[PDB]
């Protein structure tokens, strides 16, 4: 477990161009983790902490690499 | 856009002001910039020498 | 039997710094409370008698 | 008739969520019926009095649990 | 080409009603055309000069009724 | 159904002259028309108001025209 804390980031999709979407994901970070690197800012997100990670996507003590490609993962522009 | 929930705390803790925080790196960041810019012309105008 | 009790808490300040539409977050507006105003009215009735 | 007023909701229905909307309605409403109970707030609407009913919705002097759930329905999320 | 300058408007295409869109129109127009009659506000644009014209569409110095008719065509409505 | 009031006016019938007759009427009147146009006046009646119409014959917030005319016809002479 991260055995810390769980910084929670929920993005809302929307429509960014014609039949295009920016995917809302529910994702939770090991709160150690997240204070080091989040990249979130007018990501259309709300976050919480949480004692146990509250979404299914989850990211431990340790990732990094898989995280950093995750939260830039948030803006991906599908159709 | 710094926070208001933030220079209570980071006042309370740090002492510091978290304004004239902000507000001194941008306006040093603007005054480098500029400062970057006419450099950034002069070698940018500037004719390819030795030749 | 203790199963489901009651509580009360406040706004993690994770939360409560952005609250609606602040550092791009989104949804989350805050509470707001009204007052309302209405009224009433009455009519007197007659009553009478003879001898 | 209502024989007092009619105050008229005209919604503006958005993109909620992916390939979705929460669906405009323009309704009347009899003006009485509309000062006792009215929940519009939020819901990008454009209110005009009138004496006559300018939409083809209308809700007279007793409706009530029918508009009652009507302009509680203009939140309503479909596919 | 009008040999001046190009003044590129960018509009940003929005869901005004369901499934009925306002296009998003590139165009650039030769700018003592653009300062003699634009109608540009409110249609969620981005604008810019230019040496040359940025985009595929362009007015040059004489269509005026062809652009005065085109710069209130960003706010159509199509089905 | 006129959703206010109604002054129900009960005229009782009289013998005018030989072998003749004013016959008597029970009718009820929205509150809102009764005071606008009441002729009643020795009509021999008498007069209550209820939320609810208590006659047979109903005149609601818009007749006019064709109560104006029934008000005055209390005074029609029969044989």
């Amino acid at each position: 477990a991260s055995a810390r804390g769980y910084v929670n980031i929920k993005t809302f999709e929307q429509k960014l161009d014609g039949n295009k979407k920016i995917e809302g994901k529910e994702v939770s970070v090991a709160f150690p983790l997240y204070s080091d690197v989040h990249k979130i800012s007018g990501a259309h997100y709300q976050t919480f902490p949480s004692e146990k990670a509250a979404y299914s996507t989850v990211y431990e003590e340790n990732q990094r690499t898989e995280w950093i490609a995750a939260n830039e993962d948030l803006w991906k522009v599908t159709g | 856009a710094y926070s208001i929930e933030l220079t209570q705390d980071l006042r309370a803790v740090h002492g510091m002001d978290a304004d004239a925080e902000l507000s001194g790196i941008l306006a040093t960041e603007i005054m480098l910039e500029i400062n970057r810019e006419v450099v950034d012309w002069i070698n940018y105008s500037a004719q390819v020498g030795k030749s | 039997a203790g199963a489901l009790v009651e509580i009360a808490e406040g706004m993690a300040t994770s939360i409560a710094e952005l609250q609606e539409g602040f550092n791009g977050s989104t949804d989350n507006p805050w509470n707001e409370m009204g007052f309302r105003i209405d009224k009433q009215v009455i009519e007197a009735k007659s009553r009478q008698l003879k001898a």
